[PDB]
């Protein structure tokens, strides 16, 4: 009978709707759910049904590939006509599990099937017309989310999925689609999450829109069947090798922005902000952020903006903003109407998008204080609090910030402190971990080096198995200016961020506390800036980031020394000239 | 390679054919006394 | 993980129903409140602080001795069989290891017989493992990335179920008992097992028991337990196998490659089928 299902004289959906074929594959589905073999694992689905009936779970989960092995055409019919096939798979799963767990219908009326690990993946820009009425798997970001309400009852919810922040082509707004979520699949995600969902792609706005206007139009939606929120050993064979190489930290820093000369105290600050620290949440107490905050203040030139353009491409999820081009609404949240539930719905801004990512604010000084106040509370609380249009809620905004600014009058006053060179108020300055102060002072020593670098940078980036040949040539040029190929570094950073969570050793407690007390003693001795605990909190974070560079699970003494160097150097360099020279001699050891 | 885009008859049979090809070739190789190759040798693509 | 407590289940008529229920649903179970556990803790302390392994013993073709591993890690292993035909003269050089081995083998032997009695339906194989007919392997790591291994013995015993992965186990007061592939094939398909994962730098001590190695696995061929143990040891120690068993190492390494292509071809049929439709 299984072979007879292959022989089809009609369309794919037409053949399935036949009662004999429907009952044929219903028996075929029923046979598989208990009969399977995975060598040592044997009938894994027998245990799957066992634990599912143990939990009385409504979510009937299945792996896609396993069905295609025992029942070759049964799985392919499921893919081409998911609605028709899952309709009877509801009953087959009910009867097959009732073989193991009878009287299941006594409590639960239906068994909605959750498909998993579907292999074919589509992006929001690849949804061709041929993909209509078919099972599809897409990945995106949760921008808009509705509440939970019953539907003609069972739970219902509606969500929008938006393109990946770092993949939008220039000149286009981010493409997005409406997604339909059913019962038992509600509250699976929250705004700002990056998720992959499997569902059916179809048009469903027929009815009232037809007679509403001439040349009527509809919209495309995705009926969420199952949603999900990944490495291989062959790649880890490369990451582990480089992780223990000599000068791994120096290879990373020297590979930040290859075509930018000098500014090594920024490049090390960019490198640390990419890897980040380790967030902590003590139960019954407050949490601790792990994101590294960088402030780039300097005279016109010095490529502060080009750094933020390099961070945009290298980081995983980068959201770029500008002080004047942004608004208070455009950062925190916005409000949309929804006729399905009739309550107001909230859509997140730029800070919500960059959750578990980096938020870039170019020309940070030029925005108004009301716009700047939102950014301050964003870095402090890592969340957005809003009370607008009757909606009171909080969203996750765990993002790292890299800011470029300009001093008052367009030139840095070397004889005055940083707290008196910019309009940025001191409480907002305290939210930064690394404060880089770039001066542009003339000298033939630096100018010949810088110019000969730039004049070679332009002659390098000059425009003019062929794909492999071009990639090899680009790799050659990457090696000529950087120690590490860039796309490898992108993968290298992602693995370190995802896998490595380096931990402290209490053996280094003396190394940390003694330096802090020594730094505190000099603060009252010389200078007006008092050393705060937040500096020590900054030292540990960057110390963890340095350990995360080596892919070592424990903090070493070497990482702490470089961690102490960066924070002390920034604190010293921000002081006025008279105080600056005194502190450099007092901290020659560090 | 089948004359139709999809056929379950040529799915299990070719999967069994691969099993038969692999298992029989497994028995052929183990008869050798020299150092048996630890990995399947790579096919060489003929010029089109 | 199932737990067996001697304060609650200690009789044969109590253990046998429990072991059968465990083996038909699990491949690893815990032993709790064993009287010798307190003595084992003191013995393990000596083995980790004073009883440094004898590195001059070397490692032989019989898969016995102190094998050095990567990162200067040392693995002390001994194999013994009651059958005189096998020359396992390289017995354990440390008394503390023998003290643990005797205590583990005193009760583990009864448990191993229970495991066979639980799932092996053959009446002839009920007494295949005994005091005068047994084979045991003692393994001890030492240090001055987890290793995946699949024991072939009927029962694998650890004096402490800590830092062992398969999910991790962190029970300091419970012993770990694991069953290998030999029990699975004699169970007529009723029981199967899964490999374990351990940290080679954790200094884990382990003991595994087989029936006499000369016992044939089945009457349908010449396969014996010694061949099955040799298969596992060659797979576990390819570098040592190259010096003494090159052809067998090549054959066994070929099996893994032949398994990969079968698994790979299984998936590839689905992918091309989906694009066709
Ligand atoms: N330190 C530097 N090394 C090399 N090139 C630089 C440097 N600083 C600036 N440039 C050049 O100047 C441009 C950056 O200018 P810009 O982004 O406007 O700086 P800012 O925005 O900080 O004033 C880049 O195209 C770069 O080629």
């Amino acid at each position: 009978l299984e072979s007879l299902s292959n022989v089809k004289a009609n369309s794919y959906s037409e053949w399935i709707t036949q009662p004999n074929v429907s009952r044929t594959i219903a028996r075929e589905l029923k046979s598989f759910l208990l009969e399977y073999t995975d060598e040592t694992g044997r009938s894994v689905y027998g245990a799957r049904i066992r634990t599912l009936g143990e939990m009385n779970s409504e979510s009937l989960e299945v792996n896609y590939r396993h069905l295609a092995e025992s029942k070759a055409i049964l799985a392919l019919f499921l893919a081409k006509c998911p609605e028709e096939m899952l309709k009877i798979f509801d009953l087959v799963a009910m009867e097959a599990t009732e073989l193991h767990y009878p009287d299941y219908a006594r409590i639960h009326s239906e068994i909605h099937v959750r498909i998993s690990d579907f292999p074919t993946i589509y992006s929001l820009r690849e949804l061709r017309e041929s993909n209509l009425s078919s099972l599809v798997r897409v990945t995106g970001v949760v921008t808009r989310r509705t509440g939970v309400f019953p539907q003609l009852y069972r739970n219902y919810q509606r969500v929008t999925l938006q393109e990946a922040p770092g993949t939008v082509p220039p000149g286009r707004l981010p493409r997005h689609r409406e997604v339909i979520l059913l019962a038992d699949l509600v509250d699976v995600s929250k705004p700002g999450e990056e998720v992959e969902v499997t569902g059916i792609y179809k048009n469903n706005y027929d009815g009232n829109l037809n007679a509403k206007n001439g040349f009527p139009v509809f919209a495309t939606i995705i009926e969420a069947n199952s949603i999900k929120r990944s490495w291989t050993e062959e790649e880890e064979r490369e990451f582990r090798k480089i992780s223990r190489d000599r000068g791994i930290i120096d290879k990373i820093i020297s590979s930040m922005a290859p075509s930018i000369y000098g500014h090594r105290d920024i490049k090390t600050a960019v490198a640390c902000s990419l890897f980040g620290g380790v967030p902590k949440n003590v139960n019954g107490k407050h949490s601790i952020r792990g994101d590294i905050n960088v402030l780039l203040l300097g005279d016109p030139g010095t490529a502060k903006s080009q750094i933020l353009k390099y961070v945009e491409k290298t980081a995983h999820r980068a959201v770029f903003a500008t002080g004047q081009g942004a608004s208070a609404v455009g950062l925190t949240a916005s409000v949309r109407k929804d006729p399905i539930t009739k309550e107001w719905t909230l859509e997140g801004g730029a800070l919500v998008l960059a959750d578990k990512g980096v938020c870039l604010i170019d020309e940070f000084d030029k925005m108004n204080d009301q716009d700047r106040t939102s950014i301050h509370e964003a870095m402090e609380q890592q969340s957005i609090s809003i009370s607008k249009a009757g909606i009171v809620t909080t969203l996750q905004a765990r993002c790292s910030i890299i800011a470029a600014a300009n001093p008052n009058g367009g030139r840095y006053n070397s004889t005055l402190p940083l707290a008196q060179n910019v309009s940025l108020t001191e409480p907002i300055l305290s939210a930064f971990d690394i404060l880089c102060v770039v001066r542009d002072l003339v000298d033939e020593e630096a100018d010949e080096r810088l110019a000969t670098f730039v004049v070679d940078s332009h002659v390098r980036s000059h425009p003019e198995n062929a794909r492999q040949r071009r990639l090899q040539r680009q790799r050659k040029k990457e090696e000529e200016i950087s120690p590490i190929p860039q796309e490898l570094l992108m993968k290298y950073i992602h693995y370190a961020r995802t896998k490595i969570y380096p931990k402290l050793h209490q053996m280094d407690m003396d190394k940390v506390s003694r330096v802090y007390a020594d730094l505190r003693r000099e603060s009252i001795s010389t200078g007006s800036f008092p050393i705060t605990v937040r500096h020590l909190e900054s030292i540990l974070r960057i110390a963890e980031s340095f350990a995360k560079m080596r892919l070592s699970e424990f903090v070493s003494s070497y990482d702490l020394d470089r961690a102490i160097k960066v924070v002390v150097d920034s604190f010293v360099d921000a002081q006025k000239v008279s105080v600056r020279r005194q502190l450099r001699r007092s901290f020659a050891i560090y | 390679p089948k004359r139709d885009n999809l056929t379950t008859l040529t799915n299990k049979s070719r999967t069994l054919a691969f099993v038969e090809r692999a298992e029989s070739w497994y028995q052929q190789v183990i008869a050798s006394k020299d150092e048996i190759m630890t990995d399947v040798p790579a096919f060489k693509i003929n010029k089109r | 993980v199932p737990v067996i407590d001697l304060n609650r289940v200690s009789d044969e008529e109590q253990l046998l129903p429990v072991v059968r229920a465990i083996l038909l649903q699990h491949d690893t179970f815990l032993l709790k409140n064993y009287a010798n556990k307190a003595v084992l803790d003191a013995l393990l302390a000596g083995l980790t602080t004073k009883d440094l392994p004898d590195t001059s013993q070397g490692f032989d073709a019989n898969f016995t001795g102190t094998l050095p591993l990567e990162d200067d890690v040392w693995l002390e292993q001994y194999i013994f069989d009651t059958d005189p035909q096998l020359r396992f003269d390289r017995k354990c050089r440390n008394e503390s290891l023998c003290s643990i081995y005797s205590r583990l083998f005193k009760l583990g032997l009864f448990f191993a017989q229970l495991c066979v009695k639980s799932v092996v339906s053959s009446a002839e194989l009920q007494d295949c493992i005994s005091t005068s007919h047994y084979a045991t392997k003692l393994t001890r790591y030492f240090n001055d990335d987890y290793v995946t291994f699949l024991p072939t013995g009927v029962l694998t015993i650890f004096p402490c179920a800590k830092a062992i992965r398969y999910v991790s186990i962190d029970e300091p007061d419970c012993l770990l008992f694991h069953t290998g592939t030999l029990l699975a094939r004699w169970s007529q398909g009723m029981h199967t097992t899964s490999p374990l994962q351990i940290d080679p730098r954790a200094n884990i001590v382990s003991l595994t028991i087989w029936p006499p190695l000369t016992t044939p696995i089945s009457s349908k061929g010449e396969g014996t337990i010694a061949n099955h143990l040799l298969e596992q040891q060659i797979k576990a120690f390819p570098k040592v196998a190259q010096q003494y068993y090159p052809r067998e190492l090549s054959i066994l390494r070929l099996q893994d490659a032949m398994k990969f292509v079968k698994e790979l071809f299984t998936v590839c049929e689905t992918v091309l089928s989906l694009n066709a439709l």
